């Protein structure tokens, strides 16, 4: 339910929210959620 | 049917990606389910007698299409193989006669029936393309345009990139009354309003749509029956000239009908000059599938070919530069001492004379200039000699076979490829066939009945002949995922096997 | 058997039996097998390359027929292309087993009015015919490896 | 041996994960595996 009502901001939120996978200190796979930047964006989005 | 299977088939699995594949398949079944209805209006069974003619004579035109194709190729064969006796004289059968030089005297006849008989079965041809292949292209951009308009906003949140001529082409059809004629969604322009009405503005769709908002809710309020009478001025009245105009833009800008129409200008030039009806000969590309193969060997590294032959003309071109300026005394080319005949005294006579004589010749293009021996550069000119015959005759020569080679071995490789992912892979759940082969016939099976895309085609068809009160619960689970076009229901990397393959065994 | 009976009627039909090592060695029905699975496409690309000649014959006959002249002798001509069937078969037999395509047999176009088209007319007929296709035969018999 | 090694990049990135080097057969288990993998899991693209 609060996804739902919280799509809005997720779909407003998709490009800049940036998700990878690590092997932590614990020895598990880790999901670390950050930040991407629109300027990193348009700059990885650069054609060269 | 069949042939349209495979060539979708081949297409899918040689360019298409696995995120597209189940919405391409949708595509397919649904131009299918067009040819379908195209083939059964076809199949054989004043005014209104001669309705009922012209609807008989296209009937039988779209059916006999291709025998009408290969007709006009034989025609064309026969017509050269007349011409083939042609001889010319001083005489009369200063200028020059044309004229037969046949015994018999019946070929002369026989030309020009065969050349009326052909130009007859162009004009044929181009009806029947018209009546039987067309359709499916103006289906399909409907189609194209439909799904553009209502789920990607082309006309409404966005633009045309105003590089694609085909949208911008596309604005004229919007507001025609007859926009899908031949699509089968003929509330299309309803559901974009209703989709896109509240922020781009009801009214400001409604013009973009050609609709009418009164229209719309009276037509709804009850029912219109007009019966207009079939007269021509009627008929005249009826006619939508935008539409039209866009239809026909669409047919022009198809490659196939510019063929045919290609095909009865040379053969109503034939008339002008018989010999005009050689290019026919062409035709057996296009007609026969191994020559087709064999000519795709060529075109599919087409660009690399033209690339290569303008890199050797670069190159002859710096030997042209190195020629003449140190090597023009060698490229006198006449036997005469009086009248010397020099190749090279001019930069594009010397391009010329290299380009057609040097590059044709086996040995390069010291095979025709002059003997070096006993010359102070004939170290230089000997270096010359080899450096032209190994770069232009044997290196450049070799990459252009090997792109034919390697062209004839990628298409291998290609159909290859496609038999060997139908018969390892299961189409529609993607699941290797060494999984289902554990039990007997497995993948077989699974192919057969479990999985059969045909079986999936002939749902979509049950689906919409079935009526909506009498949709079971999963039939109208699938039919409103159709209407919403979400493939969920398509079963991927999952099957029934593997959901019960405990309790199964 | 037939062959070798009509040996006794002439000794030289006798020849038509060394056609036997193809089937006898297994190493020649292989090579042999190589040319022999792309039959089909083999023929099909003589005959497109018989179609390609007889349009060249076609362009040949209607504006360059000047240039087919194959006599020495100024009393006598010997014009190849004054009729349609002599013009094919000089082009079938002559400029495809050229080196360089027809222009290697037909005259000289320096200093002629229709010039660069005839050289155009030269050049296509060598990259066509002696360039592509018979690369395509060879492609064709290096796949069949393959 | 240029088409081949042009083909072979091709394969390497449709059939198996940049980062994990596991194989496309496994994720596609799930609808869509490899690709939700590939786009949001495994972006090479998000860990730089
Ligand atoms: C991928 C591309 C494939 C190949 C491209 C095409 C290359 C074609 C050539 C191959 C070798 C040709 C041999 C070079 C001949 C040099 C002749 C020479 O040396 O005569 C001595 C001259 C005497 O002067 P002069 O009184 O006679 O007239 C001078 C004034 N004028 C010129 C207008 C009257 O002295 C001089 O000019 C001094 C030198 C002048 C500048 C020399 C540059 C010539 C270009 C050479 C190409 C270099 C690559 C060669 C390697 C083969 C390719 C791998
Ligand atoms: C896959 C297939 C491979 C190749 C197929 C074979 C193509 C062979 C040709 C290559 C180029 C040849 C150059 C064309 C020569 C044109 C000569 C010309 O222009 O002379 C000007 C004439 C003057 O008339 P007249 O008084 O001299 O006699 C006219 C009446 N008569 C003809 C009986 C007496 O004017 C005219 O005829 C007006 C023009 C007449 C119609 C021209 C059509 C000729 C065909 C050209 C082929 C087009 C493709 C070319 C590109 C290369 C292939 C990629
Ligand atoms: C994939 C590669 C494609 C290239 C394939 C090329 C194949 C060419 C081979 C054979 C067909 C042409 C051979 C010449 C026939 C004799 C011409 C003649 O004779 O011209 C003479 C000049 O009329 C013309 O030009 C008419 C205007 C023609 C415009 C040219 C149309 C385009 C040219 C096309 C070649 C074929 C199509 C190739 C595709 C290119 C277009 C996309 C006609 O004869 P006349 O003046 O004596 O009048 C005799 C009758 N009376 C006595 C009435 C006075
Ligand atoms: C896979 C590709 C297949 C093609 C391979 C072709 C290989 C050909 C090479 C060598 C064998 C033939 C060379 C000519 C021998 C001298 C002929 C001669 O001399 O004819 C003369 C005329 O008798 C005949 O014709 C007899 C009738 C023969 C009918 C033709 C049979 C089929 C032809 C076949 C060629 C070989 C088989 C090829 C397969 C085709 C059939 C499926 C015989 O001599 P005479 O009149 O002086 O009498 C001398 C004796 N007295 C003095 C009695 C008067
Ligand atoms: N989901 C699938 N549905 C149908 N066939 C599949 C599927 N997945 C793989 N295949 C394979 O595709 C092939 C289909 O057979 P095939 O195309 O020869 O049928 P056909 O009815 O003879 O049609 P055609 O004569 O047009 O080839 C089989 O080898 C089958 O195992
Ligand atoms: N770890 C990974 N990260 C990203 N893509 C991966 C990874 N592993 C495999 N891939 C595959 O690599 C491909 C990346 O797509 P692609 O390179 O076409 O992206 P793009 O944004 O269109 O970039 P470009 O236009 O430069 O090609 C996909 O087929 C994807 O499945
Ligand atoms: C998907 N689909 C079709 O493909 C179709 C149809 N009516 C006719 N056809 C062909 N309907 C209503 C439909 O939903
Ligand atoms: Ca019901
Ligand atoms: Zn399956
Ligand atoms: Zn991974």
């Amino acid at each position: 339910n609060f996804l739902e009502l919280a799509e809005s901001i997720l779909e407003y939120f998709r490009p800049y929210l940036g998700r990878i996978e690590i092997m932590g200190a614990s020895r598990r796979i880790e999901r670390i959620y950050f930040e991407i930047s629109e300027t990193n964006r348009a700059q990885w989005e650069m054609p060269q | 049917v069949k042939e349209s299977k495979r060539q979708f088939i081949f297409d899918v699995v040689n360019e298409g990606g696995e995120s597209e594949k189940m919405e391409m398949f949708v595509s397919f079944c649904e131009d299918t389910i067009f040819e379908m209805q195209i083939a059964a209006q076809i199949s054989e069974p004043f005014w209104g007698e001669l309705e009922v003619q012209r609807v008989k004579f296209l009937n039988y035109l779209s059916r006999n299409f291709y025998t009408l194709r290969f007709l006009a190729l034989f025609l064309a064969f026969a017509i050269n193989f007349i011409l083939l006796f042609y001889k010319v004289s001083d005489s009369p059968p200063n200028m020059v006669y044309y004229f037969l030089e046949e015994s018999t005297g019946y070929m002369e006849p026989a030309l020009r029936c065969l050349s009326l008989l052909h130009t007859l079965v162009a004009f044929l041809c181009i009806i029947g393309y018209n009546c039987l292949k067309v359709p499916l292209v103006i289906f399909k951009r409907e189609k194209e345009l439909a799904r553009k308009l209502e789920f990607d906003g082309l006309y409404i949140t966005e633009q045309p990139e105003d590089d694609d001529v085909k949208g911008q082409w596309d604005r004229l059809v919007l507001n025609t009354p007859s926009f899908p004629s031949n699509y089968w969604d003929k509330f299309v322009k309803r559901k974009v309003l209703d989709k896109h009405g509240d922020i781009f503005g009801r009214e400001r769709i409604a013009e973009l749509l050609g609709m009418d908002l009164a229209s719309l809710e009276i037509t709804a309020h009850n029912e219109r029956k007009p019966d207009p009478p079939p007269g021509l001025l009627t008929w005249i009245m009826s006619i939508d000239v935008k539409y039209q105009i866009w239809k026909f833009g669409v047919i022009f800008t198809d490659n196939s009908f510019l063929y045919l129409g290609w095909y009865m200008v040379m053969s109503l030039l034939g008339h002008y000059n018989n010999f005009f009806f050689a290019a026919h000969l062409l035709d057996i590309a296009m007609g026969v599938k191994t020559l087709r193969t064999i000519l795709s060997s060529v075109t599919h590294n087409g660009k690399q070919l033209v690339m290569t032959v303008g890199l050797l003309a670069v190159v002859v071109y710096l030997y042209t530069v190195v020629a003449f300026n140190f090597f023009r005394k060698f490229y006198n080319k006449s036997e005469d001492e009086d009248e010397p005949d020099m190749k090279c005294d001019d930069m594009m006579t010397c391009y010329l004379f290299h380009m057609y004589v040097g590059v044709r010749a086996g040995g390069g293009i010291g095979d025709e200039i002059e003997d070096p021996a006993g010359d102070e550069y004939e170290l230089y000119r000997v270096v010359f000699d080899i450096t032209f015959f190994f770069f232009v005759i044997v290196i450049l020569l070799a990459i252009i076979q090997g792109l034919i080679i390697d062209a004839f071995g990628e298409l291998r490789d290609q159909q290859e490829q496609v038999k060997e992912d139908m018969e390892t892979k299961c189409f529609i759940c993607g699941i290797g066939s060494d999984y289902f082969d554990t039990t007997p016939h497995g993948f077989e099976t699974h192919t057969l009945e479990e999985h059969n895309l045909a079986n999936y085609m002939f749902f979509l068809m049950y689906l919409i002949n079935k009526d909506e009160t009498e949709h079971t619960g999963q039939e109208s689970y699938v039919w409103k995922m159709y209407q919403e076009r979400c493939w969920d229901f398509f079963p991927a990397g999952d099957c029934f096997r593997k959901q019960y393959e405990d309790q199964l065994s």
